[PDB]
């Protein structure tokens, strides 16, 4: 059916997308998995800096943690939508690594 | 600084009552001003 | 049978149509009174009483006999008169006769799934209508409607002097909505009589009845409004006689949900306030309304919420002076309803402030990031 087609090629743009900013997104996890995460709820935070740096050259290892609170907390809701939602999360994904060329786009158009 | 940009906004608003264009975007804006400065909360905010 | 017991307790309704069609007939006043008004009134009788909600049967009894005796002694004409009123004579007797019990002295106050929940709906509905979203805000939208962008003038007793002073302090709530039934069953039997009998053009703004129909088509649509607000209220005043605070917050999106569908002014209702003298600012662009907006500066000075909260009883006090002031000024408009939704509001975040007061995450994500 068309429908499916389409749905497959979602998925295809997706894998592409994730081509393009794999390297972006493996430094955003030896980085920005123990940085940004907007997650815990109900009051302020304990212990303020274990909760982030120090939780869970270029492709690194298990030398800080290992997955304890939750790798996949992220990841939950990210591949529980991987159809739509994950389309829109590699777009961006995408910009977020070539801002340096979104930029020039802009300025040329 | 949001503080005083809400005064910005009030004074636009004030002074476009004294007339002798319109409100309704500077209306807009109190409302999304007054959102922001609300949510600098000590708790989720502080996350 | 259930309908049964339901027209045994179907004959106020029953009788008010048969009084609407009193109305405009017989006596232009007296009829209209005697009847419509005065079963109108014993309505207020039992709700005055706040603990007789339809059981005041004394004076329901002699509602009958009162208009029995109107029928023996009077009611094409001749004949006229005694088919209508004995229409409505008939549905009177025969509640004296039997059956008087299940409105007057028995509501008292001493399918599959599809259904299930529509039923479940009605009652929610209901408890907001129980709540003070209907049991005031809707009733006074109407009243300003029909008072200050309607007849003006003399319908302040019904405003400016009630729901400008009982908005602020809710102590008297219910008490001015009591005598605004009073008062304007009084503003309908003045009118009754228009006022064309021999004109020799005291003065209080005589805009003069000089319509029929027109002219008494709107005092008894907030009249009306009264008393379905009571029939609610006093439904689930004898429901309940007989018959999450961020916690789920936190939860998901129906958690969110709820709470704010529950405490939305209780957290909102100061910005909202401060929005709400933008509207009436930018809907007037007057002198008036640099008032407002000197007020707006001086509690949005205040910053810190504990601060603006010991403005507040003044700044509703000016609020509702200004109401007063501004029918004053149209007597002696749309504004005013301007001022009204302003008064409103911030009299609601007065009973607040030193009252009450005293998947999810990608959406918490775009508010707190």
């Amino acid at each position: 059916f068309l429908w499916m087609l389409g749905q497959a090629l979602v998925d295809e743009l997706t894998r592409w997308l994730q081509e393009f900013t794999r390297h972006h997104g493996t430094m955003s996890d030896v980085l920005r998995a123990e940085r940004y995460l907007l997650t815990q709820e109900l009051l302020q935070g304990g212990e303020v800096h274990r909760g982030v740096l120090d939780q869970l050259a270029s492709e690194l290892l298990l030398d800080r943690r290992l997955r304890i609170p939750e790798l996949e907390e992220a990841e939950l809701f990210a591949e529980g939508q991987g159809r739509a939602l994950r389309l829109l999360r590699a777009v961006y994904q995408c910009v977020a690594a070539h801002s340096e060329l979104l930029c020039y786009f802009i300025i040329i158009l | 600084l949001w503080d005083c940009l809400i005064l910005y906004n009030v004074t636009v608003i004030i002074s476009k009552n004294m007339l002798s264009a319109g409100i309704i975007w500077d209306s807009v804006c109190f409302f999304f001003l007054l959102l922001q400065r609300r949510v600098f909360l000590s708790h989720y905010y502080l996350h | 049978e259930l309908v049964k017991g339901v027209y045994a307790k179907y004959w106020i309704y029953v009788c008010a149509g048969m009084f609407i069609v009193v109305s405009f007939a017989g006596r232009l006043v007296v009829y209209k009174i005697v009847y419509m008004f005065l079963f109108l009134l014993c309505l207020t009788l039992f709700q005055v009483y706040y603990s007789l909600w339809r059981k005041l049967l004394k004076a329901f009894w002699w509602l009958v006999v009162a208009y029995t005796m109107l029928v023996l002694i009077a009611v094409s004409e001749l004949f006229s008169s005694i088919l209508v009123p004995g229409f409505f004579l008939l549905a009177c007797i025969l509640q004296l006769h039997y059956f008087h019990r299940p409105f007057m002295q028995l509501t008292d106050m001493e399918l599959e799934l599809a259904a299930g929940f529509s039923d479940v709906l009605s009652r929610v509905q209901v408890f907001l209508r129980r709540l003070l979203e209907l049991h005031v805000f809707k009733l006074v939208a109407l009243y300003t409607v029909w008072v200050a962008l309607k007849e003006v003038s003399v319908m302040n007793l019904l405003l400016v002097v009630l729901w400008a002073f009982a908005l602020p302090y809710p102590r008297f709530r219910p008490m001015a909505s009591c005598l605004s039934t009073v008062w304007t069953c009084v503003i309908i039997v003045c009118k009754m009589l228009y006022q064309l009998k021999v004109v020799n053009p005291n003065w209080f703004g005589v805009r003069k009845g000089f319509p029929n129909l027109g002219y008494i088509q709107n005092h008894l649509q907030v009249l009306l409004l009264l008393v379905f607000e009571a029939i609610v209220y006093r439904r689930q005043e004898h429901y309940r006689r007989q018959h999450g605070t961020r916690q789920q917050l936190d939860q998901d999106l129906l958690g969110c949900l709820k709470y704010f569908i529950n405490f939305f002014f209780y957290k909102f209702g100061l910005e909202i306030c401060f929005l709400m003298a933008v509207n009436v600012i930018g809907q007037r662009m007057n002198f008036l309304v640099t008032l407002h907006g000197c007020w707006l500066v001086a509690i949005l000075t205040r910053r810190h919420r504990q601060a603006i909260a010991r403005l507040w009883p003044n700044y509703c006090l000016f609020l509702a002076l200004f109401l007063l002031y501004q029918y004053l000024l149209c007597l002696g408009s749309t504004n005013l309803i301007s001022d009204f939704l302003l008064l409103l509001c911030a009299s609601q975040q007065w009973q607040v402030f030193s009252a009450e007061r005293t998947y999810l995450d990608m959406l918490k994500v775009a508010v707190f990031r």
